[PDB]
C-alpha cells in the first residue's frame, strides 16, 4: 500500500474528500416524479427488472437528461447540484492555477460535461472509449507534458485503469460506481510515482439519492474486500441494510506439534 | 557371526556391514513371536497400523469398529514374554470417536504429541495424543481411503487425503485450508504417500488403474503418469499410461525414496523409477491381492537388502524390492491381512488382519 512505502517514496499529501451534493429544485422534481412513477412500483413488485430504474436515477442525479428542458439548452450546467458544485470547484482550481481530472461513469454525462466546459473558456482534453486507442497514450502524453490543458475528461473505464496522468493535480470522481475499484482506481490515477504536487479527490454524491446508496453499497464492497486484504477484524457494516428501497428520495434538511495445536485450539473456539 | 565380530572389532570392515548383514539375518529370520502378544481390543478388523517415527515405541491401531488403540511396544516388565499393552484408546464412549471404520492412521512425523486418523465417516481427525482430544477436524463429502503426511516436511504440514472422490485433497494443518484439490484422476484415490526424499512430492493411486506424481507447489497439473510398458504401447494420453491392469490400492516408496512400490488388482507389484516414473520391470511373481480399500504395506530399512512386506491374502509375503525373488510368507493370520508396519530398530514386522488381530513377527533366535 502508500502507506507502508510511501515514507519510503516521497510522495505528496493526499486528500479524500466526499462532497454531499444537493438536487436542485427541478432536478429534485424529477427524482421525485419518478420514484412516485408507476414504473418504480413495478420494480418494486417484482414484475419489471430493477435496472431500469436504477440506470434512470443515475442519469437524474447525474443531470436531467432524462427531460431535456436561450441558456436552456440541453444538460445545462445550472440545473445539476453537481454540475454547480463542479462548476464552482472548477473557478477555484483554475484561479489556483491547477489541473484537474474529471471523471464520469457515463459518456453522455461525460459529453455534458464536455458542452459545459466549452460554455466556459477552459480549456479542457476528453478521452472515452469511442477516442481511438492509438491516440489515447499521446493524449495522456499531451495532457502531462504541457501544463495550459486544464481539465482531462475521462470516463472511469478507460480513463482509470493504469494510466498514468500525474500532470493532473485535482481529480472529481463525478459520479459513483456500483464497483467501488473503479472509482478507486480512478482517484489513483493522480497519486501516483511522478506526482509533485499534492492531490486531493473529490467525489461527489447527490445527498439522499441513489448516489449514496450506491456509495454505501460500495462502502460495504470496500469492507468485505478489506476483511481479507488488510486484516480479518473488520468493523461490521452497519449504516444500512442494503435492501431495495433504494427508490427513495431523501433530501436531507519442523512445528513440534505444539504451536501447531495450540493454533488448531485457538481456530476451533472462535 | 563370530567372523563379523572379529571383522568390527578389528577395523577389516565397517560397522555398519556388521548391522546391514545382521538386520537382514533378522529379517530373514522374522517369524511369529508367541513369545509377544498384542492385546486384543479391537472388536472389528485392523486395517491400519503406524509406529510412531521417532523413538519407536508406540503403535497407533485403526479398526474397523471405528476404535482407534495406541499401544506400548516396549517391553517394560522384566519377563521374557510380554503382551504389548494398550496405553490409550478412542473407544465407543469417547465423545470424538469416529462413527464408521477407521482407515488410516498416522503419527505425526517429527513428534509424538499429535496423530491423525481419517475414516469412512467422511472425516480426517487431529488428535493431541497427550489430552487425547480432537483438536482439529476436516470434514469431506466422501469417505476418506488414505490419508498421508509427509515424513519429511519440515515446512509444510499438508495432509494429502484420498476419498471415493477422483480429486486429492491437500489439507494445511497449518491454519486450516482444505481448499487445494490435485484433480486429474477419474475414479477413487485409494492411495497417498508423500515422498520420503523430495517435501512436495506426492503419489496418488487410484481405482483407475493411474498412479500419478505431484508437485503440490506446482501450478501444472501431475509431474509423471506411471506407466506399464514405458512406451511399448504408447497412446495420446487420455486413457492409456495406467500402472496396473486393475485397481491399484497401494503405494510405497522404498526407503530412500527413490523407487515407488505398486500393488494393484491385477495380482501384480510393480517397481518405479520415482524420479522418471519409468517401471524398473522388476518381476515380483504374483501378489494375491483383491482389497476394495487401500492396502497398507511396508519396506525395510537399514538392512543390506531392502524388503517388501505385502499383505497376500491372509500371510504377509515378503519380498527382496531390487530383485523380486519372494523371501518368504510369514502365516500367522486366520482371515486376509489388511496392514503390516515395520519397527526398523528391532527388525520386527507387526501386521492386522480382518480376524480382530495384530500379530508381530520377530526375528528367530
Ligand atoms: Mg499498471
Amino acid at each position: 500500500m502508500k502507506s507502508d512505502v510511501k515514507m519510503s517514496l516521497s510522495l505528496p499529501d493526499k486528500n479524500e474528500q466526499v462532497l454531499f451534493c444537493r438536487l436542485t429544485d427541478e432536478q429534485h422534481k424529477v427524482y421525485q416524479n419518478f420514484v412516485d412513477s408507476k414504473e418504480v412500483y413495478r420494480i418494486l413488485n417484482g414484475e419489471m427488472q430493477i435496472f431500469s430504474g436504477l440506470i434512470a436515477l443515475r442519469k437524474i442525479c447525474n443531470h436531467p437528461d432524462l427531460f431535456s428542458g436561450e441558456e436552456d439548452q440541453f444538460g445545462y450546467w445550472k440545473r445539476s447540484g453537481k454540475m454547480i458544485v463542479v462548476e464552482s470547484l472548477l473557478k477555484i482550481w483554475h484561479k489556483q492555477g491547477q489541473r484537474v481530472l474529471l471523471f464520469s461513469q457515463s459518456r453522455q454525462m461525460l459529453d455534458i460535461l464536455e458542452v459545459f466546459l466549452r460554455a466556459q473558456k477552459y480549456t479542457y482534453l476528453k478521452m472515452d472509449g469511442t477516442t481511438t486507442i492509438a491516440s489515447r497514450q499521446p493524449l495522456i502524453t499531451r495532457y502531462n507534458e504541457d501544463t495550459s490543458i486544464f481539465v482531462f475528461l475521462l470516463t472511469t473505464r478507460v480513463g482509470g485503469l493504469g494510466v498514468n496522468l500525474t500532470g493532473a493535480n485535482r481529480v472529481v470522481i463525478y459520479d459513483p460506481d456500483w464497483n467501488p475499484s473503479t472509482d478507486t482506481q480512478a482517484r489513483e490515477r493522480a497519486w501516483r510515482i511522478g506526482q509533485k504536487k499534492q492531490v486531493t479527490v473529490y467525489r461527489l454524491l447527490t445527498a439522499g439519492t441513489i448516489e449514496e446508496k450506491i456509495y454505501h453499497r460500495q462502502i460495504f464492497k470496500q469492507f468485505l474486500t478489506n476483511r481479507v486484504l488488510k486484516d480479518p477484524k473488520q468493523r461490521r457494516f452497519f449504516k444500512s441494510n442494503d435492501l431495495y428501497e433504494l427508490f427513495t428520495l431523501t433530501s436531507p434538511d519442523p512445528l513440534a506439534s505444539s504451536s501447531l495445536l495450540a493454533k488448531m485450539r485457538a481456530r476451533n473456539h472462535l | 557371526m563370530l567372523g563379523f565380530l572379529s571383522a568390527r572389532q578389528t577395523g577389516l570392515e565397517d560397522p555398519l556391514r556388521l548391522r546391514r548383514a545382521e538386520s537382514t539375518r533378522r529379517v530373514l529370520g522374522l517369524e511369529l513371536n508367541k513369545d509377544r502378544d498384542v492385546e486384543r481390543i479391537h472388536g472389528g478388523g485392523i486395517n491400519t497400523l503406524d509406529i510412531e517415527p521417532v523413538e519407536g515405541r508406540y503403535m497407533l491401531s485403526g479398526g474397523s469398529d471405528g476404535v482407534i488403540v495406541l499401544y506400548d511396544l516396549e517391553n517394560s516388565s522384566r519377563q521374557s514374554y510380554y503382551t504389548c499393552k494398550a496405553v490409550c484408546s478412542i473407544g465407543r464412549d469417547h465423545p470424538d470417536v469416529h462413527r464408521y471404520s477407521v482407515e488410516t492412521v498416522q503419527w505425526y512425523p517429527h513428534d509424538t504429541g499429535m496423530f491423525t486418523s481419517s475414516s469412512f465417516d467422511k472425516t480426517l481427525k487431529v488428535w493431541d495424543t497427550n489430552t487425547l482430544q480432537t483438536a482439529d477436524v476436516f470434514n469431506f463429502e466422501e469417505t476418506v481411503y488414505s490419508h498421508h503426511m509427509s515424513p519429511v516436511s519440515t515446512k509444510h504440514c499438508l495432509v494429502a487425503v484420498g476419498t471415493r472422490g477422483p480429486k486429492v485433497q491437500l489439507c494445511d494443518l497449518k491454519s486450516g485450508s482444505c481448499s487445494h484439490i490435485l484433480q486429474g484422476h477419474r475414479q477413487e484415490i485409494l492411495a497417498v504417500s508423500w515422498s520420503p526424499r523430495y517435501d512436495y512430492i506426492l503419489a496418488t493411486a487410484s481405482a483407475d488403474s493411474r498412479v500419478k506424481l505431484w508437485d503440490v507447489r506446482r501450478a501444472s497439473g501431475c509431474l509423471i503418469t506411471l506407466d506399464q510398458h514405458n512406451g511399448k504401447k504408447s497412446q495420446a494420453v487420455e486413457s492409456a499410461n495406467t500402472a496396473h491392469n486393475g485397481k491399484v490400492n497401494g503405494l510405497c516408496f522404498t526407503s530412500d525414496g527413490l523407487h515407488l512400490l505398486t500393488v494393484g488388482t491385477d495380482n501384480r507389484m510393480r517397481l518405479w523409477n520415482s524420479s522418471n516414473g519409468e517401471n524398473t520391470l522388476v518381476n515380483y511373481g504374483k501378489v494375491c491381492n483383491n482389497s476394495k480399500k487401500g492396502l497398507k504395506f511396508t519396506v525395510s530399512c537399514g538392512c543390506s537388502s531392502e524388503f517388501v512386506f505385502v499383505p497376500y491374502g491372509s500371510t504377509i509375503a515378503v519380498y527382496t524390492v531390487y530383485s523380486g525373488e519372494q523371501i518368504t510368507m510369514l502365516k500367522g493370520h486366520y482371515k486376509t491381512v489388511d496392514c503390516c508396519v515395520f519397527q526398523s530398530n528391532f527388525q520386527e514386522l507387526y501386521s492386522g488382519s480382518r480376524d480382530c488381530n495384530i500379530l508381530a513377527w520377530v526375528p528367530s533366535l
